[PDB]
């Protein structure tokens, strides 16, 4: 990317999810005249983020690859997926950390 | 890594430590603001409504005590009574989605007793299976075919599930409904659904206000009561026409005679003014010459919709008052901050809060306006 | 009635060294008055182990009652037992509240916890032992119940 910044005088680096803004100037050597993030002035809470750390049985859950074949973790994710599918009206997207992890979990869920 | 025990004691008692009339007025004014705008929108007095109820596994949920099935059925009975009291000429039909199929429980007719009885029987039936909007809509589409053209087709789906299992493409049914001029009102129970929103919007000429999801038990009754009133029609749609009808005369007879409607012995009845056939009750289509028999009172009940009484505006406190007592009920206005006087624009006569609600809900004519001599 | 007994909380303290009980206090004037009494027999003095109950009752008789507090965090000379509740285990609301009162100030204090039969006093005791992180000895009424405590 060195030729790009040396050639073009003005570059607009924009993205919906890009933070921290101070890393890219460090990781990619370039200087920024302006850099900021805009908060959304929304009348009501349009999105409800949540950080689930435990299952119903109050057992910690993590997707560490070395404990992927753990019945406790696998079941808690499985129950979580079902519960959100029951209350979700139309669409539900599930993102796994790696494809191999997705295969192992799905196979365990099928059994 | 100390636990919460070692930190401190909660000290619950520390949390507790030791204008209403104006609040009610401003709250009423805010509520009255929604009622300020009123215009005589043309509404179809004659209507045919197909009531679709969801009887599926989703009804077994205990969100609405005791269960969704019980509350929906119970409020349906009240809706049937209210619907036929405000609109006497209208006819209604009942459908239920159960076991993935739409099951007819009462033919489209104008007798409230038949629909009430059908709902009563459904009480014991245990909901099961998945709902099917397409099956209910296709059955509703067929039911609304024989209805006369002048009648405004209406469908009131009470949907409770979040997913629909259809045998075909439901989008085709939505297009078909628009072709037949059928308007669908959906009362969701849990959350918004993409197909339900599209069905209501497409069939209501793009209006998105006909799909409502309640938020508590109390709101359900308000949603049910709202559907009782007739819906306005769009300018582009044209259905102007005349309908032949007659007013029979009640006949008293010493000896009972056979009824043409049910072929049963009844002491009294109404003699048709065309074929002289006797009918047990009104208002129903004559069993012989198929002209809808009605009384003048049935038409009268719907007049207030055509010309609604204009909403009253609270008088400012600074301005003087016409009198110290209510014009109609003669109840002294409390001295109290803000004067609690409401005057009708046409006749300029103050009214109390009790009269304001009464004169716009039950009584549909301002007492002062009738008293004023022209 | 409330005023009289709400001021004697923390004048006299009792601590336990290696195997000798020292009834000491930070201040020096008050203990001198206590020592003058013939019944008992910064200042710290070793008291006979057998006669510990006698002084404890006597302190209750006198205006100042004896306090029983032990700062388990500070002292590490006594070997510490490494134990913690299992991840699956969860403390019930009332059990959490009952144990919170014992450790309200962050230091364990002796007392009696009364819960209805079946409430789970065994788990309350287990949690109390775990947090202190010291040697724990359990005395139980019957051998059958001793097996229950072990399990
Ligand atoms: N937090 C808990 N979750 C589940 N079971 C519990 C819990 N706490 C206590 N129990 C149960 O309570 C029962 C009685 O406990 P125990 O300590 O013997 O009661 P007691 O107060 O009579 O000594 C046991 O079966 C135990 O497993
Ligand atoms: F109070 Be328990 F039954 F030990
Ligand atoms: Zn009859
Ligand atoms: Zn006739
Ligand atoms: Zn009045
Ligand atoms: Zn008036």
């Amino acid at each position: 990317i060195k030729p790009v910044f040396e050639r073009f005088s003005s570059v607009i680096i924009t993205s919906g999810t890009i933070s921290p803004l101070d890393m890219y100037p460090r990781m990619l050597n370039f200087k920024t005249v302006l850099q900021k993030s805009y908060a959304m002035t929304l009348a009501k809470k349009s999105f409800l983020p949540m950080i689930i750390t435990k299952g119903s049985d109050q057992v910690a859950i993590s997707s560490r690859f070395e404990i992927r074949n753990d019945p406790s973790i696998v079941r808690n994710y499985g129950s979580m997926l079902v519960e959100f599918a029951k209350i979700t009206p139309d669409g539900m997207v599930v993102f796994f950390p790696s494809y191999l992890y997705m295969e192992s979990i799905v196979s365990m869920w099928q059994t | 890594g100390g636990y919460a025990w070692e930190d401190e004691i909660k000290r619950s008692w520390d949390l507790v430590k030791v204008a209403s009339l104006v609040a009610s007025i401003v709250e009423a004014r805010k509520k009255r603001t929604a009622k300020k705008n009123i215009t005589p929108y043309q509404r179809g007095i004659i209507r045919s409504l197909i009531l679709t109820l969801d009887c599926s596994e989703a009804m077994l949920e205990k969100d609405l005590r005791p269960n969704r099935h019980a509350m929906i059925i119970q409020y349906a009975i009240d809706f049937v009574h209210e619907f036929f009291d405000q609109n006497p000429i209208s006819q209604m039909g009942i459908i239920i989605m159960r076991n993935g199929l739409a099951q007819l429980v009462s033919q489209v007719s104008g007798n409230p007793q038949d629909h009430i009885d059908a709902l009563k029987s459904i009480r014991k039936q245990e909901p099961k299976g998945n709902p099917s909007l397409q099956n209910a809509l296709e059955m509703a589409r067929g039911l609304l075919l024989p209805v006369p053209a002048h009648c405004t087709r209406e469908v009131l789906i009470v949907f409770g599930s979040l997913s629909t299992t259809d045998p075909g493409d439901i989008h085709q049914t939505i297009d078909s409904l628009v072709s037949e001029k059928i308007r669908v009102k959906v009362l969701g129970l849990s959350a918004q659904v993409a197909i339900c929103k599209e069905l209501c919007k497409a069939t209501n000429y793009g209006d998105e206000s006909f799909y409502k999801i309640l938020l508590d038990e109390t709101h359900l009754k308000e949603l049910f009561n709202e559907a009782v009133t007739p819906l306005p029609v769009n300018k582009i749609n044209k259905g102007f026409t005349l309908v032949k009808m007659g007013f029979p005369t009640r006949i008293f007879e010493d000896t009972p005679t056979f009824c043409s409607c049910h072929s049963k012995l009844v002491y009294g009845g109404y003699f048709c003014p065309n074929c002289h056939s006797k009918v047990c009750s009104l208002p129903t289509v004559c069993p012989c010459c198929d002209l809808m028999l009605i009384l003048s009172t049935h038409l009268a009940r719907s007049y207030h919709h055509l010309m609604p009484l204009k909403t009253f505006a609270e008088v400012p406190t600074t301005e003087k008052f016409r009198s110290e007592d209510c014009f109609s009920c003669q109840s002294r206005f409390p001295i109290l901050l803000t004067s609690s006087r409401y005057r009708c624009e046409d006749c300029k006569q103050e009214f109390c809060v009790d009269c304001d609600v009464f004169i716009h809900e039950i009584l549909h004519n301002c007492p002062g306006c009738e008293s004023k001599p022209v | 009635f409330i005023k009289g007994a709400t001021i004697s909380y923390g004048k006299v303290k009792l601590v336990i060294k290696h195997n000798r009980y020292f009834v000491e206090t930070t201040q020096a004037d008050i203990l001198q008055m206590l020592l003058n009494d013939s019944v008992i027999g910064v200042h710290s003095f070793e008291i006979a182990n057998e006669s510990v109950e006698v002084v404890k009752k006597r302190c209750q008789e006198i205006d100042y009652p004896v306090l029983e507090e032990y700062d388990f965090r500070n002292d590490h000379r006594n070997p510490d037992l490494d134990i913690d509740l299992k991840p699956s285990t969860q403390i019930r609301p009332y059990q959490e509240k009952s144990l919170s009162k014992m450790f309200g100030n962050g230091r364990a204090r002796s007392g009696i916890i009364v819960l209805p039969c079946g409430a789970g006093k065994t788990l309350v005791g287990i949690t109390a032992a775990c947090t202190i992180k010291k040697s724990v000895i359990v005395l139980c009424t019957s051998s059958v119940s001793v097996m229950q405590w072990r399990q």
